[PDB]
């Protein structure tokens, strides 16, 4: 009767959806996008920009 | 109560005698524009907390800070901002000087109006040159602002006859105020506009004026002494954030405002200060025809009007407001219970009492209106506050006529119950050990090895090992191997031999010493070492070399002791290991290791020399083997017992080794042994019966604590609910120590009844019927905040005195003496007869004393008797009739009360005992038994004068002696057999003093059994 | 070092099961507890207030 899927389930609390960010997915992206910021800012990889 | 929340009138103050007030004059104008170090237009608010200025009051020479501080540009520290101040008033001021000159202008007036204007225009820059030379006023003070110079309406403009005024900033706003409930607050003051005055001349013109304006917001008054001529007051819809939970606009504000400042005036009202407003609430005026019931303007307007009529609140209010107190008082008047008092607010006039102590309708003629019809029936005088503590306080109950059932009481003590909860363990037990010691007499008796008693079969219960757990860790120490390490020492070098004729042991005896803990963090070896070879222990000779043996040394070496390794022979051994840790939880494999180890010992002691052992588990083998060998092969012995600890260990001494000697046990050693074991069952008895250490309380046990707690709203005269609460825990505690506190708990002034239940208690409370009831006056007097403490097991913690201690001793004989089914009677019963808690709950008395007490009469299930007559006469006991008389302390107390002897006063108590019925009698005689020892500080002595005087007490008593004592017994009675009681050494009083929950301080017993030698008791019984 | 580099926390909360990044404490233990303090103090109001 049960079935296996790779990624957190929360059922919806209303029939009504609209946009928030509190999911893995967005923490997923906003961790990859603050390490490449780390990696822009970093001294020593470029100021040669 | 209560209006919404509780207030405390009782009676009612007003300020009667009022300043009336002078006006302006243009030298003091200059006088406060010059910012003086005395006086200045502005005053600093600062914090509560950090006492930092958050916040600034100004007055009289300005007000018009009505634009936006944006305009302003003020900075956000105040001294910068008051040297700011300082100089554009300086600037200003040079203007103004310039355009008027003093000498002309000495004593002329001013529009305040344009002078708060002018002032707030120079500040924003907004061009006061046209509004400066309508400084100086004319002839009235409204015409010149009817007919204009320039009309100005960013400042007021006018309305035919009237003015309307934006009267703004009271208060100013730091930067670094940031809404803490510990700042102060600002009730909307420092907003751009929180309302409009509308000045004019008379109220019936205003009132023509308000037919066509709005009244939307309500208006509000002040009807007293205006500040710049009659006018109303119009809020607008800004609010008021500082308080976390309510928001309120700004005519609440203001009416809240002014409400506690009338509240404020209410108690500082002493009949001889004159203030400068008579009243000071506003009584909103056109808005009770749009507003309706049961909104917050409504309420605070019948608070203004209890205000004017002058009543007076519950909590003490402080001098300096807060934001957490005003919120509290906001929620409090938003609660329950709408009215109690028969006043309403009007619209068609103002009413005050007929009773009011205020005359402010007879002051000023306009709006104030006395009324006849409506009375009260409370008091004129003022009123005052109690001063807190900070500490726990006791109290002392006093009981009434009246009586409800102890089920009733039961069931409101359920209703109150707040047993739940873990208290404060504490310690049963400080001081020092106790020396229980005996020697070996030669020529005393002769006893044999079966004769001795035993440890008890019922050893090994977890029951036992629950109750010696419990002893053990409720006892408070140092190093327990120190005392005890101590005691044996000092009971060691005390007598002689009967060989040498000096002592016992010399100076530099290079002893030994056999198993080392060596942990007491620190110093890595029993802390008797150091001390003892530097000779601190000032009884002993110090030693010339220690070595320590044992299997958990640091600096000697481990070796097992019950097998024998030979080693270096010493004049003195000394033994500390036990038989348990080596041993396997066996009687015989301890008697075995017993054995070896003391085998060991006498093997390796360098003839001529002295030993001690310790014995946790003796046994017949035990016994029997010391006495068929030590005994013969040893000169002298010692077996001693120091006690901190419930067990049945005792320190055998041995003295003179290996010289053959005819000497067996004796009678005394018997008796010491016999007294031991049976101390150790008394003792165990006691400790099984009490609690564990880390437990909660639920009045589940009948030893522990019980608290309570309710709250009391003012000075109501509270339910007979709480009292039959109240009346019933007293019930249950039976008279015993009690301690309250009074603190406002989470938005609630509570109060805590704290204190601890006994079994003498519980049968206290089972002997009687009914529970009687107390006064409530005694606790609906205080209105000073105690603050409490957390709950603790034990009250005391220096220890109990050596008079509780023997008024333990003789409350623990006379219950053992007296039995069920039996009357009594008590002389001297005291303040409250302990009599009551000592017999069983079936047994009725027959109690008198000189002391007229307050026990509770009536509404018992066997009968009691309560009256005075000067005991010490006749007539009255062939009235009533006893069986048993217990006099207690009351022999000297009455003799000393009447500078008679004890002789004078034993024979007149025995002649009426002569003419009593009571076959057994127990009094309280003060005869010395031993030779006299001048107890320092509590019993001195005296030959000649023959007195005592008890420094402690500050009383004295004279003594007879037990001779003739007996000679006055025998010519009363022929027949009489008198029984001297031992004084309690085995300590089966100690129950007692336990079970009530409170330390001994053994010092303090010590004490005890030094003093009770020196006043005991007898038992005679009439025939024998 | 003695230097708190944790803590421990009981029966009044237990739902902190969102992310850290969401709820933004600071690194030193006394502003932690301080601001710990005064969240604490205002849901404090508005549960007295409810
Ligand atoms: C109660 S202690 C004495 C503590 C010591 N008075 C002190 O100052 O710390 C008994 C000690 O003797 C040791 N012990 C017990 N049985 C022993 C045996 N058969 N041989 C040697 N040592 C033993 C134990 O290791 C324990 O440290």
């Amino acid at each position: 009767e049960v079935l296996l899927l790779p990624i957190d389930h929360q059922p919806a609390n209303v029939t009504t959806p609209t946009l928030d960010f509190t999911n893995e997915l967005t923490n997923w992206r906003a961790r990859v996008c603050e390490l490449m910021k780390n990696l822009v800012d970093n001294q020593r990889y470029q100021p040669g920009w | 109560a209560n209006v919404w929340g509780v207030r405390l009138a009782d009676s009612l103050s007003s300020p009667t005698i009022e300043t009336r007030t002078r006006h302006y004059t243009l030298h003091d104008f200059y006088s406060d524009l010059d910012a003086s170090v005395g006086k200045e237009p502005w005053r600093p608010l600062r914090n509560q907390r950090t006492n930092e200025i958050v916040a600034v009051q100004l007055f009289r020479p300005l007000q018009g800070l009505v634009f936006d501080t944006q305009l302003y540009g003020f900075p956000g520290t105040f001294s910068q901002w008051e040297q700011f101040m300082k100089e554009k008033l300086r600037v200003l001021k040079y203007e103004v000087l310039r355009i008027y000159p003093i000498s002309t202008y000495n004593h002329d007036r001013v529009n305040v109006f344009v002078a708060n204007a002018l002032v707030g225009a120079f500040l924003s820059n907004q061009a006061f040159y046209d509004l400066l030379p309508l400084l100086i006023v004319n002839d009235t003070m409204i015409s010149d602002l009817l007919g204009t110079g320039a009309a100005l309406s960013q400042f007021f403009q006018s309305h035919g006859e009237v003015l309307e005024v934006a009267a703004g900033r009271k208060y100013l706003q730091m930067n670094n105020y940031s809404n803490d409930d510990d700042d102060p607050p600002l009730f909307a003051k420092d907003l751009s506009d929180y309302a409009k005055a509308f000045y004019s001349d008379t109220y019936e013109v205003l009132d023509r004026f308000f037919w066509t304006h709005d009244s939307s917001a309500g208006v509000l008054v002040h009807y007293d002494k205006p500040t710049n001529g009659n006018h109303y007051i119009l809020g607008t819809l800004t609010q008021m954030v500082s308080a976390p939970p309510h928001i309120i606009n700004a005519t609440d504000a203001l009416l809240l405002e002014s409400c506690l400042e009338q509240f404020a005036a209410n108690v500082r009202a002493r009949s001889a200060q004159p203030v400068t407003r008579l009243d000071q609430c506003y009584h909103l005026r056109w808005g009770a025809q749009y507003v309706g019931e049961d909104s917050l303007t409504y309420r605070l307007g019948v608070l203004s009007l209890l205000a004017t009529n002058g009543y007076q609140l519950a909590r003490p209010i402080p001098k300096q407001l807060t934001n957490r107190w005003l919120s509290s008082f906001v929620s409090q008047v938003v609660s329950d219970g709408i009215n109690e008092t028969p006043l309403w607010p009007q619209e068609r006039y103002v009413q005050i009492a007929y009773d009011s102590p205020s005359v402010v309708d007879g002051a000023t003629q306009y709006g104030y209106v006395r009324r006849n019809q409506l009375r009260l029936g409370m008091r004129i005088s003022a009123l005052q506050s109690l001063s807190d503590t900070p500490a726990p306080v006791q109290w002392l109950p006093q009981y009434t006529i009246d009586q409800v059932a102890v089920d009733e009481g039961d069931a409101m003590v359920s209703q109150l119950t707040q047993l739940p909860l873990r208290p404060d363990y504490g310690s049963i037990w400080i001081g020092e050990a106790l020396s229980y010691y005996v020697d070996y007499n030669r020529s005393h008796r002769v006893v044999l090895s079966s004769e001795l008693p035993q440890l008890p079969d019922t050893y090994f219960d977890g029951d036992e090992q629950y109750g010696r757990s419990l002893f053990s860790l409720a006892r408070k120490v140092g190093d327990r191997s120190l005392v005890k390490d101590t005691a044996v020492l000092k009971h060691a070098y005390q007598a002689i031999d009967p060989n040498t004729g000096k002592e016992y042991l010399r100076a530099g005896q290079s002893v030994a010493y056999f198993g080392a803990s060596a942990g007491h963090s620190g110093a890595d070896q029993p802390l008797v070492i150091e001390p003892w070879m530097q000779g601190k222990i000032s009884g002993v000779p110090p030693p010339s070399s220690v070595r320590q043996f044992g299997y958990d040394v640091a600096k000697g070496a481990i070796v097992d002791l019950a097998r024998p390794f030979p080693s270096g022979d010493y004049q003195f051994v000394y033994s500390d290991v036990d038989q348990v840790v080596d041993g396997h939880d066996d009687l015989s494999i301890s008697s075995g290791l017993v054995e070896s180890l003391l085998d060991s010992c006498v093997h390796a002691t360098a003839p001529g020399g002295s030993f001690v052992m310790k014995i946790n588990f003796p046994t017949r083998t035990v016994w029997h083997y010391i006495e068929q060998k030590i005994l013969p092969n040893v000169t002298s012995y010692m077996l001693i017992k120091p006690f901190v600890t419930n067990n049945v260990e005792v320190f055998f001494v041995a003295f003179g080794v290996h010289q053959q000697s005819a000497l067996t046990w004796t009678s005394g050693v018997y008796f010491f042994l016999v007294d031991h074991f049976y101390r150790y069952e008394t003792l165990s008895a006691i400790s099984r019966q009490l609690p564990s250490f880390g437990y909660v309380d639920d009045g589940s046990s009948v030893t522990g604590i019980e608290i309570i707690s309710i709250e009391n709203p003012g000075f109501s005269n509270m339910t007979q609910a709480a009292r039959v609460g109240i009346s019933g825990l007293c019930a249950n505690v039976g008279n015993a120590r009690k301690s309250i506190a009074i603190y406002e708990s989470h938005g609630a002034r509570v109060l805590t009844i704290t204190s601890r239940r006994s079994p003498a208690s519980a049968r206290r409370k089972a002997r009687l019927r009914y529970l009687p009831l107390i006064d409530p006056r005694s606790l609906e007097v205080q209105a000073r905040t105690i603050l409490p403490s957390n709950p603790v097991l034990f009250d005391n913690i220096n220890g109990a005195s050596p008079h509780v201690c023997l008024t333990m001793m003789y409350n623990f004989e006379v219950s053992s003496a007296v039995y069920d089914g039996d009357v009594v009677l008590d002389l001297g019963t005291g303040p409250e007869a302990k009599i009551l808690e000592l017999i069983p709950s079936t047994s009725p008395v027959t109690c008198v004393d000189i002391r007229p007490t307050a026990q509770p009469n009536g509404c018992w299930n066997v009968r009691t008797t309560f009256l005075e007559l000067d005991y010490l006469s006749d007539g009255w006991i062939t009235g009533v009739r006893g069986d048993i008389v217990t006099c207690m302390l009351s022999l000297g107390a009455a003799a000393a009360g009447k500078s008679m002897t004890f002789d004078a006063a034993f024979q007149q108590l025995v002649r009426v005992l002569t003419r009593s019925t009571a076959n057994v009698l127990l009094i309280q005689v003060n005869c010395p038994t031993d030779v006299i020892r001048t107890i320092k500080g509590y019993l001195e002595i005296d030959q000649t004068n023959k007195r005592y005087k008890f420094p402690k007490f500050g009383r004295d008593e004279p003594y007879s002696d037990m001779d003739s004592l007996e000679r006055i017994c025998r010519a009363a009675w022929p027949n009489c057999s008198i029984t001297w009681v031992p004084l309690s050494y085995d300590l089966r009083w100690t129950k007692l003093a336990l079970l009530e929950s409170t330390t001994l301080s053994s010092a303090s017993v010590r004490i005890a059994e030094l003093m009770y030698k020196y006043m005991p008791i007898m038992r005679i019984d009439i025939h024998g």
